[PDB]
RNA sequence: UGAAAAGAACCCCGGGAGGGGAGUGAAAUAGAGCCUGAAACCGUGGGCUUACAAGCAGUCACGGCCCCAAGGGGUUGUGGCG
RNA sequence: UUAAGCCCAGCGCCGAAGCUGCGGGUCUGGGGGAUGACCCCAGGCGGUAGGGGAGCGUUCCCGAUGCCGAUGAAGGCCGACC
């Protein structure tokens, strides 16, 4: 019995392009440029969705604090003026607050200070 | 509507003709008459009665009317190459490509307000 | 087959790139008096000709 | 009116009637009723207090028509002679429908 | 889930000029200013900040001695010189870049901040024949 | 090739070759080195996109344009990382 | 340039794929346990040469004097579905 190569491998490659699509050069015609490349694709998108993360951390925090910088303080004092009061939330994220309804960020700062009397 | 032609296995490279095709894309077919019957280069005479003969189709055959067509679209296909043997320099021999054209042209009727 | 030597195949791309400034250029033909047909500027073209000058045939 | 829940170590601030995923949790039928904390009052014309954890009793209500849900992904970690394409994450959501505060 | 995205502003300018100051020291704050990084509604992307407008340039300060102690190599023609400049001489030979340069090297390398020194706006004033609405920032 | 030559009469363009109609056939993108006809590769048309910007060509993120709508596809202008 | 340098003190932020939070996966250990392999608890899970364990497909035979099959097989070309 004679297994021929037949039909599986030009499967197999269809594959790896359509995944592939859109892609440069024979970047996205080649069963293999095509491959290498859906390589790098590989760890670039699993490296950058860990980066993603701490991408919007800092994103935030530019807003906090080049929000609460209005009201004459730095982040680095405003937060601590919070966790030594009490704020498991804020959410670095949440601070959208800052932008969204500011005036809820207003108490904030001034509870913010406040903890530092 | 539209006329077509379409002359296989020219003998000319496609690149070659390609060009006086690009020539006439989009045209009054009374314009590209003139036009490739002063453009020198060999495709004209190619070009020239592949375009000429859509024309007839278009009117003995599809009762469009001479007078209100033109060139819908038209471009060129390689056809099969014809490999021969070029003897070279201390014995090398190379295969030289005789390469061939499809000519395909498309006439069709302007307007009719 | 010797020295200096093509060192990458050329990309479809640089490959049309340079292609560019290769489009034809049509002809340029104008009216002509006697016949409504066409010749090119400055020629005599085998069909009415010339004024002083022969060509083909008419009457 | 506005509101700051926290679920799944996540915090999330909703309105009076919407809702997205959240992360699996024992609500296991679709039409069930639970109550998340809350985090800031909302400020609106019946408040806008926050505090310590916010700790108030008060919070928010949620139904929720949902379905463990997933995703595609493709996780292909890729070294050299190494490689894992071995990962598919869809991760298990949550739907909620967040009702009064 | 969330989001936090700003519609198109409106690039409300900034008139300014410390002459007192020490570059630098200021054109940072300049620069902070470029880029919206002092305003709340952030997108590193996007290109929304300040039009700063600086007047009455140089006469500014510039501590310890820079008398040809400050050299401006900047310039590489191309066949053997790397023409050197001393401060010296552009405040003299016109200023004004004394700053603009100051700037350039604090704003990103992209073709924004690229774009961004396109907004700042100095003039070796003072008299910034060139505004329709100086908020001059202190 | 097709079950079978029924393999394209006749008219038209063309010196021919090739074609366009006509006609045979279940099928002619079954028309003759003719079943099916993949890939590389060459084209035409359309959509998004590019002429101040520096790159293993992708990935993450927002924003815009184009076909169905608390979503999706296609493309990609900046930005981040490579 | 009374610093964005150096030395001696103080407080606070930032910050990794580290550690917590929430959810999912898998392998060992111990018990539940009307075993049902169906759930808790506790730990582990970077990896070349290697070692071990599970699986997926291709051709062929038994199943076949069978079952699908022109109300369309095989192969091909698409798809954001499962």
């Amino acid at each position: 019995p004679r297994a021929k190569t037949g039909v599986v491998r030009r499967r197999k490659h269809k594959k790896i392009l359509k995944l592939a699509k859109g892609y440069w050069g024979l970047r996205s015609k080649s069963f293999r440029k095509a491959r290498e490349t859906l390589f790098a694709a590989g760890n670039y998108a699993y490296a950058h969705r860990k980066r993603r993360k701490r991408d919007f951390r800092r994103l935030w925090i530019v807003r906090i604090n080049a929000a609460c910088r209005q009201h004459g303080l730095n982040y680095s004092t405003f937060i601590h003026g919070l966790k030594k009061a009490g704020i498991e939330v804020d959410r670095k994220n949440l601070a959208d607050l800052a932008v969204r309804e500011p005036q809820v960020f207003a108490e904030l700062v001034e509870r913010a200070k406040a903890a530092q009397g | 509507m539209e006329a077509k032609a379409i002359a296989r296995y020219v003998r000319i490279s496609p690149r070659k003709v390609r060009l006086v095709v690009d020539l006439i894309r989009g045209k009054s077919l009374e314009e590209a008459r003139n036009i490739l019957r002063y453009t020198n280069k060999r495709g004209a005479y190619f070009v020239a009665k592949v375009l000429e003969s859509a024309a007839a189709n278009a009117v003995n055959n599809h009762d469009m009317l001479e007078d209100r067509l033109y060139v819908k679209a038209a471009y060129v296909d390689e056809g099969p190459a014809l490999k021969r043997v070029l003897p070279r320099a201390r014995g090398r021999a190379d295969i030289i490509k005789k390469r061939t054209s499809h000519i395909t042209v498309i006439l069709g009727e302007k307007h009719g307000k | 087959a010797k020295h200096p030597v093509p060192k990458k195949k050329t990309s479809k791309a640089r490959r049309d790139a340079r292609r560019s400034h290769h489009a034809l250029t049509p002809p340029t033909l104008v009216p002509c008096p006697e016949c409504k047909a066409m010749k090119p500027p400055h020629t005599v073209c085998p069909e009415c000709g010339y004024y002083a000058g022969r060509k083909v045939l008419e009457v | 009116m506005f509101a700051i829940v926290k679920t799944g170590g996540k915090q999330y601030r909703v309105e009076p009637g919407l809702k997205l995923r959240v992360e699996k949790l024992d609500a296991e039928p679709g039409a069930t009723v639970e109550l998340p904390v809350l985090l800031l009052g909302g400020e609106k014309t019946v408040v806008g207090t926050p505090v310590v954890e916010g700790a108030s009793v008060v919070a928010e209500v949620l139904g929720h028509g949902r379905g463990k849900k997933i995703l595609v992904s493709k996780f292909k970690a890729k070294v050299q002679y190494r490689r894992k394409k071995g990962h598919r994450q869809p991760y298990t959501e949550l739907l909620i429908k967040e009702i009064r505060g | 889930m969330k989001t936090y995205v700003p519609k198109q502003v409106e690039p409300r300018w900034v008139l300014i000029d410390a002459e007192g100051k020490t570059l630098g020291r200021l054109a940072t704050k300049i620069a902070t200013l470029l880029r919206g990084k002092h305003r709340p509604d952030w997108t590193p992307n996007v290109a929304m900040g300040d039009f700063v407008v600086v007047v009455n340039a140089d006469k500014i300060r510039v501590t310890g001695k820079k008398l040809e102690q400050k050299i401006y190599t900047r310039y590489s023609g191309y066949p053997g010189g790397l023409k050197k400049i001393p401060l010296e001489k552009m405040l003299a030979t016109h200023p004004e870049r004394v700053l603009e340069h100051a700037v350039k090297g604090m704003l990103p390398k992209g073709p924004l901040g690229r774009r961004l020194f396109k907004r700042l706006k100095v003039y070796a004033g003072p008299d910034h024949p060139h505004q329709a609405q100086r908020p001059e920032k202190l």
